[PDB]
């Protein structure tokens, strides 16, 4: 009865397929990059 | 198991973990940049850290980094920006933090403090000490100072942050110091600390992390480099972490070995 | 190197510097009115048998404040708790986290969440003043009973305390809302009893918990109840059987960093 | 006879077993500007004469300034003994020039317009070398893109030198690097430290010793090979090196790469 | 030690036995004639299928083949240059050949100062430069020139004129005397060591023409030299591009140098 942990060794790689299974029926979001760092101090100018 | 007892220990000769960084504002200021904390998470990833490890605190001045000093981090790292007048204040925060203090409070109105042996210093913190020491004889009369004086005083230290006193053991003294900008505790020195490593940019290892003039040991967890910008000091730390890593070791309190032996 | 905690030890039925610290209100400060009783329990502690140059004092301006961050100062700790009808969780608070050990990590409310998966898994609070909201999530992280995308319907727990020790369902997920601005929150596990410091009660009977468990509140071998009419006659009465308390404590657990429970990152 | 395989030698302990050189000097210009004389070249060689060396094949050349001795030093000689003038503003100037001349760097060209580079050894240095030297990097993880700065650009790049004439650079090894740098005036090699060389020899006339010469901040060990004294006047500081003249060359030695038998070796 | 020079070693005979970088020199003109701008990136490409990781390729543009003699640099452990032949610069592909092929370790020599003459029947003069125009005068026992004045320095026997690189021999056993630029150029002694498997040249166009010694008896044609036919310099990339295997195996790397010269210099 140690066909059991064995048969789950080896026949463990199409389990990958899975990961596409819920990968494709998923909604995935990208995000565009944020400036970093600190900002430059500016403002107006001289007012009258 | 057992603790509190040290028992023979027999044997034959034949047969991911926290890590804490410290830098000054300067160099951030240096740097100018906000995402260099994540980049620098993204190398030790690279390197062997798991991310969501390594953390970062940041300081203004080696004066404010001395009060309440303390690192609870399994394995720290410090960095220590090389000054031209700050030579007491580097190396005592140094002897501080490398090695394992015990300290009692002291009253400095109600009693007269002495010192036991050679291994027994006075730590002292806050805003600003100005600490006055005048040695009794034998006899409760003041030798060069009077007890009920308070200017005759000899002057050891004024406007330190951290400022580690030692005074000759083996008679009496007299302490005033300003309990509402300063606080002095009796502290003696039980051994190594070895949690604590660190870095030192610029420089000549002037660091004596013991106040005896006949010796003056460099252990080793004094290292010294040169720096020109602040990015080259942060590649040659992260490049070379393994070699930091495998100097340092686990801390000798954390583990359950000194419970019930000045446990941490 | 390990101290030799893993070999057994064996012993036979044939063979035939210490500190002192004591705690107090300010009340009783005031009714003394004097500014030389530090002198007279020195010189009577002296006197008694424990020698000059181990007998220090602090003192508080309340019960809650004394509750922020409490801190150890001698090898020795001898507390006394003023006894009320409304300050008794507080109290017993107190002495559950300052009787024991305790092993802490800091926490983040903003970018994670938290769960307790042992009887011995708790979370302490402590500052000036402390206001947790907790939701419970099921497994789905969903929300029940409050929305996770607001953080007005919570749960309340705390309002404006100095030191709360909050339990939840031990195995399951939350999420905490706490303003940190000044106070935080600690996940620990209590590793064993502390024998360093003695909680003695004056007041009223003995009320102290220190366990959250309902079916078991006992009382220690420490904790104390004496009546009391004036401060200098409880003073003289710990001074008569000094003794006794410090058979009954022990000297082998103290701190090295001197602080009530440690704070490992 | 047979070159380039190692083979054992053997020895023994009860056979009782127990000039021609080639000097040269690197001294800056203030000394011979401060010393007023131009004949002490004779001077020196006469009293190298009493102690024993030959002259004629004895030469001198001086650098205008450390920074002109930084850029491609050159060094074909058989014992090289070089004054470096000690500062307490130019630190890292002193070490990389020690460094460069105290192990021997097998190097090869970088083209960093159509590459990019990461290391694979403790000894991978980055040296360069030029008029105007600005190294500007950004790393790259393992998918090829920039983190903390975007490939696109190279104005957002973490620089690591600003017009420096020399400059020694490590990175985390690993992973990738882009690199920009104005390849118009300045050079950048790539150089593994194969090992020690003791053809060189530094003397660090000045004060507070602080040279390292290992990359890794764990060991900053004191080399034998660096000699350093107090100095006030060049006359004194040339007397003691000319009466230690037999020290230095009992400490140093032949170079171990031009022995006439080590061939096939990275040199001859 | 001594490096293994005093035991040999032994083996058998019935007994049964059966990072890498490679340098690329072209001249400008393929660089003109191709027209591509980022035809290195796709050479790179071409060459990671014969085995070479990216990072191990280069490419070097000299302007002309007399003005790339000055001051050659080696920079890997093989090197293959693309050299073009000429119908008038025969020589100095020969002096070129000579002076990468084989190994050199020159000494010092200052005319100005002394008087030097050839050692062996191996050992001759290098000078190289942006103009070396160099001038022999043979002295007698004596000290007195024949065919030339020890005063004047004009009526030398000129050896070298508009050349960018200058190997001279002389004959041994007589003393000489040298009128060299002593600005625009610089001269040393050397002595020949021996051959180096480091370096090999492909010819494009000519016929064969490369005396890589200064004995006019033997001219050998040594393995290492190889000429192909070329109308278009993407042909000649993809031949020697096709062909990487046979060059590899017909040199070697442990010949590497330190020096970027690929000459040693010990004074």
């Amino acid at each position: 009865a140690s066909l059991i942990y064995r048969q789950l060794l080896t026949n463990s790689y199409t389990v990958d397929l899975s990961d596409e299974i819920q990968e494709i029926g998923s909604t995935k979001s990208q995000n565009v990059t944020i400036n970093p760092g600190p900002f430059a101090q500016t403002g107006y100018a001289p007012v009258n | 198991q057992n603790y509190g007892i040290n028992l023979p220990i027999t044997g034959s000769m034949d047969i991911t973990s926290t890590l804490c960084l410290y830098y000054p504002t300067e160099a951030a200021t240096e740097i100018n940049d906000n995402s260099w904390k994540d980049t620098l998470s993204q190398l030790f990833l690279t390197k062997g850290w798991p991310t969501g490890s390594v953390y970062f605190k940041e300081y203004t001045n080696i004066a404010s980094f001395s009060v309440d000093p303390q690192l609870y981090c399994d394995y720290n790292v410090v960095l220590m920006k090389y000054d031209a007048t700050l030579q007491l204040d580097m190396s005592e925060l140094a002897d501080l933090i490398l090695n394992e203090w015990l300290c009692n409070p002291m009253d400095i109105t109600l009693y007269y403090y002495q010192q036991t042996d050679e291994a027994n210093k006075w730590i002292s913190m806050g805003s600003s000490c100005t600490i006055k020491v005048c040695p009794l004889n034998t006899q409760t009369l003041g030798i060069g100072c009077l007890t009920t004086d308070a200017t005759t005083f000899e002057e050891v230290a004024t406007a330190e942050k951290l400022v580690i006193t030692d005074v000759v053991d083996g008679v009496n003294h007299k302490l005033d110091v300003t309990t509402a900008t300063c606080t002095i505790r009796n502290c003696k020195k039980l051994g190594p600390r070895e949690n604590v490593a660190v870095i030192q940019v610029g420089g000549s290892d002037i660091l004596d992390i013991t106040a005896d003039p006949t010796t003056a040991p460099q252990t080793e967890r004094m290292m010294r480099i040169n720096w020109k910008k602040w990015w080259q000091v942060f590649y040659t730390v992260v490049d070379y972490v393994d070699q930091i890593i495998q100097v340092m070791s686990k801390r000798s309190r954390s583990l359950n070995s000194a419970a019930f032996y000045y446990r941490v």
